[PDB]
RNA sequence: CACGCCCCGCCGGCGGAUGCCUCGGCCCGGGCGGCGACGAAGAGCGCGGCGGAGCGCGAGACGCGGUGCGGACCCGCCCGCCCCGAGAAGCACCGAUCCUCGAACGCAGCGCGCCCCGGCGCCGCCGCCUCGGCGCCUGC
RNA sequence: GGCGGGCCUGAGGCGGCGGGGGCGACGGGCGGAACUUAAGCAUAUCAGUACGCCCCGGAGGAGAAACCAACCGGGAUUCCCCGCUAGCGGCGAGCGACGCGGGAGGAGCCCGCCCCGAAGGCGCGCUGUGGGGCCGCGAGGGGGCCCGAGGGCCCCGCCCGAGAGGGUGCAAGCCCCGUACGGCGAGUAGCGCUGCUUGAGCGUGCAGCGCGAAGGGAGGCGCGGCCCUUCCAAGGCUAAAUACGCCCCGGGACCGAUAGCGGACCAAGUAGCGCGAGCGAACGGUGAAAAGGACGCCCUGCGGCCGCUCAAAAGACCUGAACCCGGCCGGCCGCCGGCCCGCCGGCCCCGUCUCGAAACACGGACCGAGGAG
RNA sequence: GCAGAGGCCCCGGGGGCGAAGGCGGCGCGCAGGCCCCGCCGGACCGGCCUCUGGUGCAGAUCUCGGCAGCAGUAGCCGCUACUCCGCGCCCCGGAGGACUGAGGGGGAGACGGGUUCCGCGGCGCCUGCAUCUGGCCGCGGGUGACUCGGGCCUAAGCGGCGG
């Protein structure tokens, strides 16, 4: 996905499927969406891709593959320390509040 | 030295560099003022309607506190049969609905069915002067 | 000059004043080189005057072209609403609040009722 | 404060005192030196708020 | 006191206002009490000094009565005619003594035309205040 | 560098033009009372473009 | 010949003026600007020195199309916004 | 004796301490979140009657146009308004202009094109037009 | 053999529409140190840190259970208070969650599969479209005594829904501006073997390669057999409470020009320096007003002398310390004590390390500022 | 004792009938320190209680700024050298004497500087003495190409390339 996203920065990446594999190279087939076609913007179901928050889904690891690497797919005990984000959860835990009334 | 109980503190991390991990609470008075105005603007958006909503009465989880009751996410569909209402209707009358919640006891359904009945009795529904003089619930409904 | 008079002059006529105004500036400049000026008033005023004529000439042709490509979409770039890069792309409220049709039926089934707890 | 300078100690045998010295040979980054970082800077972490029962 | 929060009470914010003021705000700052007769005629307590307004300066130094000959907005000072510093020579450039408008009393003012409309504006606005704002 | 490129010629040109003392009228207009320019460059004293 | 004599043989110009930044840092031999970052699209903005970033950045100069458009958000470009939307 | 010291007390030098200041900082909360191929951020040149810095602009250049205030000045000379409207300083707010480089876009950066003067960059998407193929067939 | 017509892969070109680059923050995804700590040092630790890289947005990420728990149970996310324990670790140095409880805030849903099958968003598509803020008004102070000038005293008063402040020639509610006051689910899960990480320990999360299901996951000690309690992974969307610079606004029991930003100064990221990456100073105050130096007398000319303006020369500028120096006048002069006072007596250079310093041990020419629990 | 804060100073603390600071001189306190006086200064300043603190210097081869004694001291010796008369300045002209010595202290170019070039004025700076001199300063100017060079071509090289 990241390689496809760099090659076409104008297009947005949705999810990716698997197409074939050889001992030397694996071939994953990505599904991408044109965020500007009138059909896409004037379609209620996919309109969420043209939101600018969803720019570069694959660079920020916000896809499914990202949600697997960050481990977001695992829920419950064992992901408690990576939910807000891997970095944020450490940050929230390791902060000296120094509450004022103290 | 002498008889000092061992320090359990953690050595300071990223003190002068990287992540800002010192977050002094100098805005505690300021935040309270900000939240108050926002709550007041929400109350104005629906003057007859309460700012918060009726929440189910649930037994506190775990043996230590399992003899007292606390407010929870929502009323279960079985507890909604007691007031004879569908989930969508419950949202219209201000009842939050947890469809995931399972009563786990027939006794649980009854304390909740009673709570639902009171909201339906207390509420008054309007689809001009009455809305102006309605007086909204201030506070968690029936704490 | 006074801009009100410049709107009055015919479009071909405005250029004629501009050509004289352009030469009037050159002759003033030649005097400055010869001087071995007295707050040369004409030089300062004339310099603004070529702009004044051009601004009215420009308003004439900017409004004219905007009008010519009015009804038409795919308008010339300048005359298109300016907005910003962010606004240009951002979806309108009626593209953003476009709900899937099925949800729109259910949404109407349970509409907002004002209720007051006693 | 005073940390916005690049000063590294000159080292012995140059005759001058070994304190962080800016490229010029001008004293820098020292509690005493002109423009130096204060010995222990004042910081907001001080508890300005006591507590009363 | 200063119940409105935006107004600033830091001396540096207030003094920066005095020293860096634009001309329209400078003019309001450059005002003087109208004389008893003028105050009664227009019902306005104080009005901005202009290029030819007769003024009576109560300031202890260089006091007297004269028409304004010039106003220097940059230093907030108004040069008066007939009031000057001692001249080293019998004939010399008349050098005016600059007086802050606060000291002057406008015995008579240049009417102009805009200044009768503006003077009516204040009287219309003042009227609203007199009837409970 | 008797042979020069135009781009080089016009950056050096601006320098020769802007090597000028504060105008006397300006000095007394602003009451600056500080004539120096201080961005003035001496050809021998300074090395420009380095 | 280490010092004074060697410097006499410096009759050339390793660095020159660069199109993007205008500083004397385009190395003629490698056609690259050390401070401008030319010829790559991205500029050389390295975080190790903040003293370097604080020299040329956003706000350090003109800011024409920024000030004007910010001013219009502090005025009426938001009104046009609802019209467009 | 001078010198040199200490100067008993007296004036004057060099220096910038001290004391007061003070449109600047630093910290704290708010508010905001508003860039760009409709050319951004940056830079380079140029622009003032007398004009070097800085600011501001862009060959319409120390600004031009419209709108409402505002109400007599314009930091030097000068010239210019002065006026119940005639309109200087100031203030917002819209309309335009916008030179070279720069994500930088005919190709190199300072010079060379090609086409009909419209032009002439690249990666996309979606149409459209013109097309190839012993891919798959179908006729001839 | 050739030659058309469709379908399908691929070419050139045009039209519209997007992309790029900029932000010393906050937010995401990465690649990733080492000094440091362990009184050494290899695992550890610093640290899932700097820095490099790519990304958005006003927030971002997260998010509607393959969840926790074991109860007279809860029930998406995020943030807060709390317990900083359970654990981990040359079990060393160190490290370290969560679930409860009390709060802020609360909002839920869609696709695939599946039935109908161009009913569609129809030059496409039956390899499946579609349905199920601004503008303003704005109060009330007179004499006397006296000063360069009251904003000073001294008698008396006036306005206050305004006595916050700033300006004005001395300390001003009443001189000016203001202020109070208004208005307009499959190459997957799993398993094996390695690496990476976590407090997660026969494994917290990840990945490579091999191998790969159908009812499958979890319940914090593994492995089989039997139950229970609880959920549906391998597809997506979603406000809120949370964060934070530049930027603007207020307040500081803040610093007051060797301070406070590097930078209070008409020109500070400047003058400069470095091939370059880069480094980076110094410099505020005349007065109430420039009134910024009359008249002269002089002079080879400069430059002086009286003065002038001025409350004052405050004269290139407020106060003007010490060091140090020149005129004058006086003495023979270190300290401590005694005495009128030049005589006696005592007196090694301080700080420091050290058993031991006047040390031929070291630092200190002087003096002012800054300088360390 | 220092520096700020919250009080107080019985007609509302001391202040241009002279505040802080400067400078001498007393008195007090074991001492840290204090107090008054006179003069310079010219507008702010305290006592007492409570409170906070970036709170007291002789030293750190301390920082930074001034600056002494050395000291009118060391030093102004690279390339042979100037003199006379013209006011005669080291400038200029006339006359002598010489030097660089044709790999020139000569005539010019590449590069580097980037107006240093020129005419006129002037020495405020600088001309490591002097100046009437000038590379210094002001004030105006000053570089013209079909044929000389760039541009062009390729060399070493280096970019570009469906990928």
């Amino acid at each position: 996905e990241q390689k496809v996203g760099r090659r076409l920065p104008s297009l947005r990446v949705l999810n990716s499927y698997w197409v074939a594999q050889d001992g030397s190279y694996k071939w994953y087939e990505v599904i991408l969406i044109d965020p500007f076609h009138p059909w896409i913007r004037n379609d209620p179901k996919i309109n969420w891709i043209c939101n600018p928050v969803m720019k570069r889904r694959e660079c920020r690891g916000l896809t499914s593959a990202g949600r697997k690497a960050r481990g977001l797919h695992n829920k419950g005990i064992g992901a408690m320390k990576l939910r807000p984000s891997k970095r944020a959860a450490w940050k929230r835990n390791h902060t000296r509040s120094l509450r004022r009334y103290r | 030295g002498r008889n000092v109980a061992f320090s359990n503190m953690r050595r300071y991390k990223c003190t002068n560099k990287g992540p800002n991990l010192i977050k002094n609470w100098f805005n505690q008075p300021a935040r309270k003022i900000r939240r108050r105005q926002t709550r007041l603007q929400k109350a104005k958006a629906i003057f007859p309607c309460p700012l918060q909503k009726l929440r189910p009465s649930v037994t506190r989880c775990s043996q230590k506190f399992n003899l007292t009751q606390r407010i929870g996410r929502g009323f279960t569909l079985r507890e909604l049969q007691g007031v004879g209402l569908s989930a969508g209707k419950a949202r219209q009358i201000g009842i939050a609905v947890d469809p995931r919640r399972k009563n786990k006891s027939e006794e649980s359904v009854a304390r909740n069915v009673a709570r639902l009945k009171e909201y339906l009795s207390k509420v008054t529904i309007f689809s001009p002067e009455e809305i102006q003089q309605a007086i909204q619930h201030q506070g968690v409904v029936m704490p | 000059l006074k801009a009100k008079d410049l709107v009055g002059l015919s479009q071909e006529d405005l250029q004629r004043k501009l050509a004289d105004l352009k030469r009037e500036l050159l002759s003033l400049r030649t005097m400055k080189a010869t001087a071995g000026p007295e707050r040369i008033a004409r030089f300062r005023v004339c310099k603004k005057d070529v702009a004044r004529v051009l601004t009215v000439i420009n308003q004439k042709a900017r409004d004219e072209a905007r009008a010519a490509f009015e009804g038409a979409e795919h308008i010339p770039k300048t005359f298109r609403p300016r907005l910003t890069h962010a606004m240009r792309c951002q979806l309108t409220e009626k593209q953003k609040r476009l709900l899937p049709s099925k949800l729109m039926k259910r949404k109407l089934q349970f509409p907002k009722l004002k209720y007051a707890v006693k | 404060a005073g940390v916005q300078c690049t000063a590294h100690s000159w080292g012995p045998g140059r005759a001058v005192a070994r304190l962080p010295r800016k490229h010029g040979g001008i004293g820098a980054y020292a509690n005493f030196a002109r423009g130096g970082h204060m010995a222990h800077p004042t910081t907001v972490i001080r508890r300005w708020c006591r507590k009363v029962n | 006191m200063k119940l409105n929060s935006a107004v600033t009470a830091s001396r540096r914010k207030c003094r920066k206002a005095y020293f860096t003021a634009n001309a329209e705000t400078r003019a309001k700052m450059m005002s003087s009490r109208l004389s008893k007769e003028l105050r009664a005629e227009h019902k306005i307590k104080t009005m901005p000094i202009r290029r030819g307004d007769i003024v009576e300066i109560f300031t202890g130094g260089h006091k007297g009565t004269g028409k304004v000959v010039e106003v220097r907005r940059r230093d907030y000072k108004i040069c008066v005619e007939g009031i000057n510093q001692k001249a080293r020579n019998p004939e010399a450039k008349p050098v005016p003594y600059p007086i802050h408008p606060s000291n002057c009393i406008i015995k008579e003012l240049y009417m102009n035309g805009s200044r009768y409309r503006a003077i009516k504006r204040r009287q219309e606005r003042n009227a609203e205040r007199l009837a409970r704002i | 560098t008797a042979n020069k490129t135009l781009s080089r010629k016009l950056r050096l040109a601006k320098k020769t033009k802007t090597n000028k003392n504060i105008p006397r009228w300006v000095i007394a207009k602003d009451h600056l009372k500080k004539t120096w320019n201080y961005k003035r460059h001496h050809w021998r004293r300074s090395h420009l473009k380095l | 010949s280490k010092g004074t004599a060697s410097f006499g043989k410096r009759h050339t110009r390793i660095h020159g003026s660069c199109r993007r930044c205008g500083k004397h840092s385009f190395h003629l031999q490698k056609h690259e600007c050390a401070s401008c970052g030319y010829p790559s699209a991205k500029m050389r903005r390295y975080n190790w020195s903040y003293k370097s970033l604080r020299r040329r950045t956003q706000g350090t100069g003109s800011m024409s199309h920024m000030r004007k458009v910010y001013r219009a958000y502090n005025s009426g470009t938001l009104k046009a916004n609802a019209r467009k939307y």
